[PDB]
This record gives structure tokens, C-alpha cells and sequence, in this order.
């Protein structure tokens, strides 16, 4: 998920601009739901996932808000000590304590029901895997018992009218989420919200801890610790699931890293490139980042150095010149199937080869597999989510940075070999592979483009529509499942705020019994495709002027 | 009228609810959700509670079991029971609004039942605050805030120490899975602030 908030010092023809592109995957019907609420202290417009009571993407005419997953480390694992003699108990603070347990029955269509038991300790529910007569692992969330509070915090924040009222709600949201603020006066803000544990001294949060007691969390860190900024000197706030703040530790996931290589640099670059940006230019950042190859910028210098001293006819050198002339912005050919330039295919093959010769070669099997993905992997349906720099690539990047990397290279990923030789050997593989496939005339290479699918099964893999409802889009775009922009104090409008979004395929998922699809079933699909957007209304007069239907209910609780 | 709920839909079918109190406002919200996304929401409810197999069969049993092992329904219910009347009104209203539409749907299914229900062979049932709460718990908190691989991490560290020895093994883990990396581009610039906490990165819990 990406987000850029542009404040007063950098907004052109406006005081603040917020552009959010949450990356939830693509589904039919739409992942989010458009809704406006007017009364009982609320006055808001926007759209939100699964129609949560609280709008994750929206505004109230005074402030606007958005989110991207924070990926902080708010979960630790406790290795409980068991005993064969006391089934259902675990040792904790010197005593054998009784686990919580419940019976569940999975009823099954056209099948036999299944009954099983779920177990929980003071640290959280027990994991099925990694079980032994002596050990069971509990999953401990800093947000345990704060589910409802987070749901309400996300709702109540909608009524905030300034930074102080908003951060008050942000402090109650316990999940690890980045929250963003903007307002009519041009103020902008950011909070890496969530509950985070106050860990014992000596507790390495990347590894499990004994559950017998001495390693229990002290409590939760206070809100003062949560990374936050209000009106930053930079004049902008940009995020793409990258680190919130210097020295802030990431999620413990082995496939997740905040390092020198980060896709967020792609956004910082476009915001810094122009002193001030208009709403239209800020929106345009979606189109550009959604087509930007994310590895070009990181490895190009390494690629140039390695081939800088080769003759002109060297095919390795020429693959690099090709990359050098490229902006890295993929476009479709007239065929709607292939990319105008072969750069991503080149980088993909080369990177895959580099990882296998380096990081992969240094890690013991089968962990080595964790570091072999190039980040271009996909199926014929295209990516299920965003495109990112792979974990191996991030590690590889520290290595090619040499002494400029702050990470001590305990082991040499290049294993004594000069970096240039290994980079060349990988360029050799790339040329052999690609030339064998497309021929020796690079300029006519028509490599496969990624496509995009709005899936009929939800993220769980559960149908939420019939299979035939799947929608297809020729061009994959590394962008939000939805995109909304809020523009405060636009100088060319009669309103103090303007707002747009796109909810594809459409607002409605309804199909009548006879198969007649709703009028709003697919009216936003082509709009999504061409980086279009429609207006979000807020005031009574705007909603009224754009009304298509109206219905009044009379009900008493 | 305190009992009046007005629903106005714009050029894209997007609903705007107008109401006086908390309960009526979210009643309207639930009502339009049931009009727009009933099947999608029904299957979402089932995914977040692990009751998909009830309607889709044996291929979803493992899935159902995994869902149920990952939360504790009673704790969620207790959080709801501790809610103030105003907060409860949000969840109750929303559930009631859905129920109003669902009742109309099951009263005249020949014209209002979304086709998918006929296709998959079942009809929609009423909602309660628990259900609404679990939509959020199951699709936000569990999908995006429940990540850890500590067990795998210790496994990797253990292999590294076997291969490279203890001291070097620890050093390589800190090279492939660093705790922090000062060159990481951050949303908040260093000029503004830094995180003041330092963490053990030697697995000293052992
Ligand atoms: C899609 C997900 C993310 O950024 O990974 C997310 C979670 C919560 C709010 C916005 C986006
Ligand atoms: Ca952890």
C-alpha cells in the first residue's frame, strides 16, 4: 500500500493533498465499499474494506485520513512447557496452570462433521504445528483483547476536527497500522499506530521466548513511543510499507526487511523532483509508480561498473546499455500482451541468477529457498498483490554496496570471487537464456507483460461470487486496489475540499435471480483501468444535486 | 423524526445515510450493505468464523479449522458486552439494518435473492454484533496485524550456527534478518526524530 500526503509548503493550488492506494489484492465484487454517513456526530464520505463501520479512506470536510499496514513487530511466540502427566496444563510462574479450551464442530455440506479442540494459554492460542510431548507454542499479540477498541477507534476518528482530537483516537487503535492525517488548513500528520510490547531486557524479538514466566512482557509501551510526525520539515509524508522512523524495528517475518533498498524511494523521488505539486500531478504519481520497475534503480550502478570496461560488441555490456537507456516505466505494446521494453525480463533473469550464486549459496538448505525469489514471480492471472523488492534482493543490495552498507557482511555472499566476475557470469546467463528465447536482435524483443485479475474468490480463497464474475484487465498496475485523493482548500473550486476515488468493478455486487446485473455492477471498471476517478460528495447540496435515487425508512429501536 | 432514516444514492450508486441517532445511522449503513453486497458479506462472515464448509463442502474443512484455532470467540463477545450503549449502538444498528433487508429478501426471494444464493444452494440468515465485529477482526486484524515467523527464524539461526559456528552464525543471522538497518528510508526523516529503544539481537533469551 502506498500513500503520499503533501502539505502546504509543497501543495500547488491547494493547501494539502492526500493520495492513498491500499494494496489488498483485486476482487469481484470490490474489496472496498463506498459510503457516506450524515448525523449523530458524523459527516463523512469515502470507502472502506468489507464495509467496516469505520471508514478507512475518507474525509469529513475538515480533515481526511488514510492507512497502510505498519508491519511493526507486535507478535511474539511463547514456548509453553508441557507435561505428559498433566495433559491440558502448562508450567507458568512455578505452577501447573490450566489451559483454556473449547470444543468446535465443523459442519460439512455433503460430508461428515468434524469435532476438535482449540487450546489457549495466558500467552494466546496454541499453534497446531511444531508440537511435542514437551512443547507447545502460543501466539502472543500486543493487541489481544483490543480488537473492538481498534474497530471503534477507526470509527470515532472520523469525527476528529484537529490533530489533537485525531491522535487521541489513533492511540486507541491497537493493530499495527500506519495512520495519516490532512486538514483544510494544510496541516499533515502521520502515526505508526498500534500496541507494542514492553519486552524484558535481553529479549530478541525475532526469536521465541520461554513461556514459563521470566520472559513475560512487562506490559505495553506507551503512546509516546509510537513513531509520529506532525507537519514535517520535508513538507511531505510518503510510505509504501517502508520503515516509519530511524532505528524502528520491523516485523519479525524472515521475508520482510526495511533496508537500503526500498520501493518507497520511488515516491520520494517524484515528490522531491518538483518543488510543489498540483492535485493532478499528485494523482499522476499513481500511474508512474504503478509501472515503475523496482529493481532497475537498485542494481543499475552495479551493472554499469561491472561492464564499464568491456568492448562495445560484448552482449553483456549491451544488455546493460539497454537498461541504462530505460526509464524503467513499463508500457504495453499495441497487442495488449507484451511490454514495449525488455528491461524487466532482463533484470528478472539476471537477479534470479545473482541470488542463486550469492545469498542462496550461503544459506543452508532448505532455508536457502527463502532467498531465491527475484520478485517477478507470478501466474498467468498476474500478481495477487503489490510488486516489491524481494528479500534476497534487499540482502544482495547491501552486499553490492560494499562499505557503504551499515550491515556487517559476516559472510561474503560473493565467496571470495570479485563482484564484477559474478555480475558478469549472471549477465552471461541472462544473455544465453534470453537470446535463445527471443533471438539475437534485442530491439525486437516482445516480452510478456503482467496482467491483472479481479478474483471471484476472496483473499481467503473462498468464493464471494460465481467464477464467471472474475474480471480481467490487460495491464497489471502496481497500485492500490482502490485509489482515493482528498484535496484541501483547492484554489479553483467553490468548496473548501474536493475528493475522488474509484471502486472497481463497481459499488454494487447485486445480480437479480434472473441474472440481471445491477446498474452499478461494473460501471467503474474502465475508469480504474485508465487511471480515471469519480467525485466523492459530502455536502447536502452536492449529494442532492447528484442524487439518482432516494428512500426513507421509519423505524424505532 | 427521530425514527427517520433517509438513504440517497449518487450517480455511482454510492449511498449517503441521513439519521438523527447512532443506532438509526448505522442501521441505514447495514441496510445499504445488505442491498449491495449481501452475498459477498455472507461469505465473508463465513470465512472469518470458519463455517464455509457448511455450504461449500469438504474442501474447506481444513480452512475452517485453521480459522477457528486462530481466535477466541468468547473473548470477542466479552469485548462487545463491555461496550457502552453508544458504541454498542454502532454494532447493533448495523446488524439490525442488515436484518431489515435480509427479512425482505427471504420474504420475496423470487425477485430479491441475489442469484449467487440460488447458485450455491442456501439462503442468507440474520446478523448480530458479533458477526459485524468478526468481519473486522477476521479481515483486518488477522490478515494484516497477525504476522510472525519466530519459529522458522530460530530454525534458520540454528542452522546458521551449525554451519558457521556459534559466533559467526549469530552474525550471519543479523546479516540476513537484521533487527534494524540505519540506511532504511523512513517515512519520518531523521531530522524530526528517532526511535529511542534498543533491542537485544543475540537471542539472549537462551
Ligand atoms: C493492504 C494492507 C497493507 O498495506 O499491507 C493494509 C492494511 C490496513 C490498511 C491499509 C492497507
Ligand atoms: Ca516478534
Amino acid at each position: 500500500s502506498n500513500m503520499w500526503v503533501i502539505g502546504k509548503s509543497k501543495a500547488q493550488d491547494a493547501k494539502a493533498i492526500m493520495v492513498n492506494g491500499p494494496q489488498f489484492g483485486w476482487y469481484a465484487p470490490a474489496y472496498t465499499y463506498g459510503i457516506g454517513l450524515h448525523g449523530a456526530g458524523y459527516d463523512v464520505t469515502g470507502n472502506t474494506p468489507f464495509a467496516y463501520p469505520g471508514l478507512v479512506f475518507g474525509h469529513n470536510g475538515v480533515i481526511s485520513w488514510g492507512s497502510t499496514a505498519g508491519f511493526g513487530d507486535d507478535v511474539d511466540i511463547f514456548a509453553e512447557r508441557l507435561s505428559a502427566e498433566k495433559p491440558g496444563y502448562y508450567l507458568h510462574n512455578g505452577k501447573w496452570v490450566k489451559m483454556l479450551s473449547r470444543e468446535e464442530t465443523i459442519t460439512v455440506k455433503n460430508g461428515q462433521a468434524e469435532t476438535f479442540t482449540v487450546w489457549r494459554t495466558v500467552h494466546g492460542n496454541i499453534l497446531q504445528t511444531d508440537q511435542t510431548t514437551q512443547t507447545a507454542y502460543a501466539k502472543s499479540r500486543a493487541w489481544d483483547g483490543k480488537e473492538l477498541a481498534s474497530l471503534l477507534a477507526w470509527t470515532h476518528q472520523m469525527k476528529a476536527k484537529n490533530w489533537q482530537e485525531w491522535t487521541q483516537q489513533a492511540a486507541k487503535q491497537a493493530l499495527t497500522i500506519n495512520w495519516y492525517y490532512a486538514d483544510v488548513n494544510g496541516n499533515i500528520g502521520y502515526v505508526h499506530t498500534g500496541a507494542y510490547p514492553d519486552r524484558q531486557s535481553g529479549h530478541d524479538p525475532r526469536l521465541p521466548v520461554p513461556g514459563t514466566g521470566k520472559w513475560d512482557w512487562k506490559g505495553l509501551l506507551p503512546f509516546e513511543m509510537n513513531p509520529k510526525v506532525y507537519n514535517p520539515q520535508s513538507g511531505y509524508i510518503a510510505n509504501w510499507n517502508n520503515s516509519p522512523q530511524k532505528d524502528y524495528p520491523a516485523s519479525d517475518l524472515f521475508a520482510f526487511l526495511w533496508g537500503g533498498a526500498d520501493r518507497v524511494t520511488e515516491i520520494d523521488r517524484l515528490l522531491e523532483q518538483k518543488p510543489r505539486l498540483t492535485a493532478d500531478q499528485a494523482w499522476d504519481v499513481i500511474r508512474q509508480t504503478s509501472r515503475q520497475d523496482l529493481n532497475l534503480r537498485l542494481f543499475l550502478p552495479t551493472l554499469q561498473a561491472a561492464t564499464s570496461g568491456l568492448t562495445q560488441s560484448d552482449p553483456r555490456r549491451q544488455l546493460v546499455e539497454t537498461l541504462t537507456r530505460w526509464d524503467g516505466i513499463n508500457l504495453l505494446n499495441d497487442d495488449g500482451k507484451t511490454w514495449q521494453q525488455p528491461g524487466s525480463a532482463i533484470l528478472n533473469v539476471w537477479l534470479t541468477s545473482m541470488l542463486k550464486r550469492t545469498v542462496v549459496a550461503a544459506v543452508p538448505m532448505p532455508f536457502d529457498k527463502w532467498y531465491s525469489a527475484s520478485g517477478y514471480e507470478t501466474t498467468q492471472d498476474g500478481p495477487t498483490g503489490s510488486l516489491n523488492i524481494s528479500v534476497g534482493a534487499k540482502i544482495l543490495y547491501e552486499a553490492v554496496q560494499g562499505d557503504k552498507s551499515p550491515i556487517p557482511q559476516a559472510v561474503d555472499l560473493f565467496a571470495g570471487k570479485p563482484q564484477q566476475e559474478v555480475v558478469l557470469a549472471a549477465l552471461e546467463d541472462t544473455w544465453e537464456t534470453l537470446s535463445k528465447r527471443y533471438g539475437n536482435n534485442v530491439s525486437n524483443w516482445k516480452t510478456p507483460a503482467m496482467a491483472l485479475t479481479f478474483r471471484a474468490n476472496n483473499f481467503f480463497g473462498v468464493p464471494q461470487a460465481a467464477a464467471e464474475e472474475t474480471r480481467h484487465q490487460a495491464e497489471y498496475q502496481n497500485r492500490g486496489t482502490e485509489n482515493d485523493m482528498i484535496v484541501f482548500s483547492p484554489t479553483t473550486s467553490d468548496r473548501p475540499v474536493l475528493a475522488w476515488d474509484v471502486v472497481a468493478p463497481g459499488q454494487s455486487g447485486f445480480i437479480a435471480p434472473d441474472g440481471t446485473v445491477d446498474k452499478h455492477y461494473e460501471d467503474q471498471l474502465k475508469m480504474y483501468e485508465n487511471f480515471g476517478r469519480k467525485s466523492l460528495w459530502l455536502t447536502k447540496q452536492d449529494v442532492e444535486a447528484h442524487k439518482e435515487s432516494q428512500e426513507v425508512l421509519h423505524v424505532q429501536r | 423524526s427521530s425514527s427517520e432514516i433517509k438513504i440517497v444514492r449518487d450517480e455511482y450508486g454510492m449511498p449517503h445515510i441521513y439519521a438523527n441517532d447512532t443506532w438509526h445511522l448505522f442501521y441505514g449503513y447495514g441496510y445499504v450493505v445488505a442491498q449491495d453486497r449481501l452475498f459477498q458479506m455472507e461469505m465473508a462472515r463465513r470465512s472469518t468464523q470458519g463455517t464455509v464448509a457448511e455450504v461449500l463442502g469438504k474442501d474447506f474443512v481444513k480452512f475452517d479449522k485453521d480459522i477457528r484455532r486462530n481466535y477466541w470467540p468468547d473473548a470477542i463477545r466479552a469485548q462487545i458486552a463491555a461496550l457502552s450503549p453508544e458504541d454498542m449502538s454502532i454494532l447493533q444498528g448495523y446488524a439490525d439494518g442488515m436484518n431489515a433487508w435480509i427479512d425482505k429478501v427471504n420474504t420475496n426471494p423470487e425477485t430479491l435473492l441475489p442469484k449467487q444464493f440460488n447458485t450455491f444452494g442456501f439462503t442468507p440468515k440474520r446478523w448480530e454484533p458479533f458477526d459485524v465485529a468478526m468481519i473486522f477482526v477476521g479481515t483486518m486484524a488477522n490478515r494484516y496485524s497477525d504476522s510472525t515467523s519466530e519459529i522458522d527464524n530460530l530454525a534458520l539461526l540454528t542452522a546458521l550456527k551449525d554451519k558457521y559456528g556459534v559466533s559467526q552464525g549469530m552474525a550471519v543471522f543479523n546479516q540476513l534478518k537484521w533487527l534494524v538497518n540505519p540506511s532504511a528510508p523512513t517515512t519520518i526523516a531523521v531530522q524530526e526524530s528517532n526511535y529511542p529503544l534498543k533491542f537485544n539481537q543475540q537471542n539472549s533469551q537462551t
